[PDB]
C-alpha cells in the first residue's frame, strides 16, 4: 500500500507483497490397454491373411 | 456413513505413500498450512484404521478451512475450566458424544 | 478460557513467521502429517483472529495426536444422515453448539 | 431346455473365432452352402446372445439339411398375402410363438 500521510506526518504502517503455491499434483493414475492374443492365432494368420 | 474421497484434484491416492495437502487458507483467510500426510509407516491400516483415516483427512481439508466450525470450536476453548490444553480436547470430547 | 504456548519445544514465535509443526503421529500411531503454519498473510488478525489462531493450533498440535478425540469424530461419521463431506462438518458443529 | 454342441467334429470352439461351418445339401437334392460363424466380433455374447448363438446354429446345422423342415417352410410361403419377404418372416414368426 501507498497512502498519503502529511509532510509532518508520522510514517504510515507497513505492507509487503505475498507469493502463494500451486502443488498441481501427478502420481495418482495411469491410461492403459491391453490384448490378450493367443500363441496359435500368430500362426495361423502368417498364412491366411492378403 | 461418511463416503469419501481424497479433496486434491488429481492426486488422490499417491503411488509414493506421501499424500501432499493442497495449501488451504485458514482463520478467515489469514493464515495457512501446507501440510503434508505420510501413509502407513508404522505398520498397516488394518479395516478400522481406514475409517479413522476417513476423519482425519476431512477435519484437516473441510473443517479447518470453514468458517462456521471454527467459531464453535472457539467457543468451548473460551468456556470455563479449559486451561492446559488437555482440558480442551476432553471438553470437546464430551460434546461430540 | 484457553492460553496456551505453541507446543513445539523452542519455536514458538517464529521471526520468519513460517511456524513449522512437529511431526506427529496421528493415526494411532500409524501415519505421520509434517504440518506448517505460515503466519498473517493477509494483514494483522485484530484481536479476534489471534484468538481463533489460539483454537486452530489446538485441534492440530494436540487433538489430531490424541486417541480419544479421532474415536469421537470417528463415531460423527458413522451417523445415519452424513454423507457429501461438507455435511460432515454441519454435523460436527451442532454437536460443539 | 436345449443341449448343444457345434456340429462339426473336431472344430467345435475354435480359437481364432473363425468357426468354419461343414458344407450341408439343403434343397434335399442339388445345391450346397459352404457356410462361416465368426465369433464376437461387435463385443461379446453377455449371457442371452449365448442363447440366440444357441439356437442359430441350430437352425442353420440340423434345419435347413432336413427334408420335412424345408417342406414346412415352402407351405408358409404359398400362403396368403407373404409378399416382399420382409413379412414372409413376419408370418413366420407368428407361428412360432
Amino acid at each position: 500500500t501507498a497512502t498519503g500521510v502529511a509532510i509532518t506526518g508520522s510514517a504510515p504502517a507497513a505492507s509487503m507483497d505475498a507469493t502463494l503455491p500451486a502443488q498441481l499434483p501427478i502420481s495418482a493414475a495411469s491410461v492403459q490397454s491391453t490384448f490378450t492374443l493367443n500363441l496359435k492365432e500368430i500362426e495361423e494368420s502368417k498364412e491366411q491373411v492378403t | 456413513p461418511l463416503v469419501y474421497t481424497p479433496a486434491v484434484r488429481g492426486g488422490a491416492n499417491p503411488a509414493s505413500g506421501s499424500y501432499l495437502l493442497d495449501p488451504q487458507y485458514v482463520n478467515s483467510g489469514v493464515d495457512i498450512l501446507q501440510a503434508t500426510y505420510g501413509y502407513n509407516i508404522n505398520g498397516t491400516a488394518n479395516a478400522d484404521q481406514l475409517l479413522q483415516r476417513d476423519a482425519i483427512l476431512a477435519i484437516l481439508e473441510y473443517a479447518l478451512k470453514d468458517t462456521a466450525f471454527v467459531n464453535a470450536i472457539q467457543a468451548v476453548a473460551a468456556g470455563s475450566g479449559v486451561t492446559t490444553p488437555a482440558s480442551f480436547v476432553s471438553a470437546c470430547v464430551t460434546k461430540l458424544t
